């Protein structure tokens, strides 16, 4: 019962928050490996 | 020994099948259970290293999100308490 | 032949018939009949690829709507050594 | 671990939550608290890659509401070994 | 770790100022240097997966404007135990 | 198997990230990497014909943007007996 | 293999090219040339089930525009070991 | 010496014979066999170099359109496989 | 006998076909295979003219639809006993 | 011992602190000290020789610029006076 | 008769053609073969000038657009004692 | 001389210009001359950071217009240890 | 043995060959050297005295641009440097 | 060092003020005071490459203006051994 309420994917704490970061800010438009782009993960 | 725990619920075996087959095939991170909590859900736990972790998990979420019923969420904690991990079986 | 030909349920009758499908569709061994929960059974069984991507075939056809009728029908082709343990 | 996170913020307050949002969101052990002056207060914490960059972009997301927020949070992977007597 | 990531360029330089890249940012073991042919080279690190993407962090954002520029960064997650002997 | 499947490449990376989809794809032994000349880079691999079929499969939609893209994919089943000095 | 392809035509003409087309697919072996009677002429082949998958495949596609043509291009993985017997 | 195939369907031994004797008056090769398959269906094969072959079965094409009930078909299989010489019966 | 077939295609994988296409095609024996670098890939084959012909066609029409085709075919008559240590 | 003397002002530890990561990393080039001078203002100062310094103070004004409050102030000393000396730990 | 012709074309196809032409229209001597790289492949006879002669202008006649077509026709009549080391 | 002066460019004559320019401008040393492939070639120097920024402006100041010119010139200020038995 | 240096590097060795014959006509100079860049490119080296390298250069340079696609690079080297002798064969 | 960075001016005032420049500028040692005659006076120091290059600059173009000026500014930076009688 109670409204199964359909959810999908949270990515909850990612690490890939574009901030002071540093290192990162890397991926703009670039790198294009594995998945850190692909499917972005919609939190 | 792997701290970061990545760890995916899903609603059928086959959908954790495919979970556990992404993390095996995706980074280092090393599958320590599977366990059904009933009613149909399925729950995949895996060790590794925080990026390993997050890599697989996502891998693991891209590949289960259609097959059958599919997942309800992607869960990855990074440094996880000693506390908890009796509540996992240790 | 290894590769994981394995199917999800729900109800027994669509899991044994579909065990029957794998049996007589292609080179196949059952090494899992699990009771998921909920009515979810899976049946999985051990073959090469096109064996078991043949056999997945034969349990989907009189699967999907006998019985209280399927869920998923899918094919591994490379069980991992890190999934061993897990089946 | 030589992976090296470490947070800058206006405050002590953001700066010590941060902290023990690094230690909980990550197995990594901190190693300095330091006091800039005029209330910039730096966070330093070793561990590896991606636990620190995992620890540093929840703390980052859980810090920005309290106090001041803010002011910066930059990881550096394998920091040089000359370094290491500035901190 | 054994993590692998990779870059190629369209050139020499630009390959070696990569792997510089490569070793300067993150602490990442440098395994390869190969020539492809008509001047396509790569350069193979290994490494934890946040050590990997770390190295290619300062390759990526390095190599662009370096002669012929960037021509792939793409990086795998895990290579399989028998990609070593073409490695 | 005898089967044979092999895919050709411009840049390394393709190279090796499809020669990875094709070993976690299905049971193919990587029993050739080959740099033809101009770029061209060419994996060579046994295994069954359903097997090495979905490998190159796998292989064919993995680097659809990685690197600048494929050049060619197919299957072989059976070569001649007297390819193998061309293998 | 265990899996059985067998194609059949009005005469053999279709059924010898399209045997040519069976040893052209996939790694199979013929065992069986049966006049049926009248005209209908019949292949027998063994191989793997996805071996057999493409042999037939390309025998049925090749089969059409000779004599007669193809009329009945079947395929099964498994027989029950008391049918070989008969065959 | 000859390998390949040149073989000749038709309904009716008369363009059987008729395709044979214009296999052996067209180029240098041998019938291998003569098949009745049944109701009607007759045919013959030929073995020999690929040149003499396809003379050959293009001199018994033209000549067997119209005798009889009439030509089937006609394939000029160069390179069988090994397993395929017992398909022909040796 | 000694006639030479032999068929120039871009990267190896049309190569492959073309090589491929002789062996099923007609009586000839592959002896050269060549990577001529910058793309070019040569397949030579020795046999009778006619069976030299029909693999040529076949090659031809087997490598064109396959990655960027052929750039070239050619039959040799007869190669000159001085043409032997190119072979 | 190059005497040649790099200093970097920047408005934060962060960019100080990537800024001494940036000078090692350039060239292998010894930094003297790190300084809070205060209110917020952090310097790093290096030593090596002229050329060194030079590429690893372009190196790391590079990376300082975007990471947190960014450059105060950059510039290169090649040859420091003795009279300066003491203020370097006489 | 030391006469040295040789010939530069796109493509072995084109360069084997009219080295056959050297051998098949003038009593030359076919010293060698070469692969330049990036397609470039050459040929180098020997014989008397004047057979040299008509012995490239064959090779240039035939060799003119099949395939990648010709590139560099030439005749050196009295090639020197250290150009033997270079051919 | 850890310093790591570097020149590309196309063809060995503004190659070996880039390289006695190097040591006839500045008293450092040329550790390496490769070739890329497909006319890339690479002149490797050491030396003091401005001895070699010296020569490394000697250099792409003399070499750009002789030949095809230059294509990457570039140089290290502190290079990595990890890249040298890679050289 | 004279260190004086002529190299010349054409697109295909047709003209790097007349430029190599123009080399052993002109004048005491030796070919050291006939190599493949890689992707066509072909080059020659040849040493001898001073004069006579640049006599011979001056020919390569009168009779090779029009041969086939041509003369794509040359020049001299008047003393060439120890250390370059490595490069050159060793 | 071996570096040799040196100057003329018209009038000695000029040339001690570039050498005064020289000697605070960079690190680095003067090593002549040459008298040219006719009022060119030549100022000869001794340093590493980057100390005489930044040096020669700060004090040439701080003495272009002073007293009457400069007459030529360009330094090499690894002068032969033979220059030897020069000290």
């Amino acid at each position: 019962y109670s409204a199964k309420n359909t959810e999908g994917v949270t990515g909850n704490r990612y690490e890939d928050s574009s901030k002071i970061t540093g290192p990162f800010d890397m991926a703009e438009d670039k790198v294009t490996g594995t998945e850190q782009f692909r499917f972005e993960p919609n939190k | 020994m792997g701290i970061a725990l990545g760890m995916i619920e899903t609603r059928g075996l086959v959908p954790a099948i495919e979970a556990a087959d992404a993390m095996t095939k995706a980074a280092e991170v090393r599958l320590i259970g599977r366990e059904f909590v009933g009613g149909g859900y399925v729950t995949v736990l895996v060790r590794g290293e925080t990026g390993a972790v997050n890599a697989a998990v996502r891998a693991g979420a891209d590949a289960c999100e259609r097959v059958g019923d599919g997942l309800v969420a992607a869960h990855i904690i990074a440094r996880p308490h000693r506390e908890v991990e009796p509540a996992l079986g240790n």
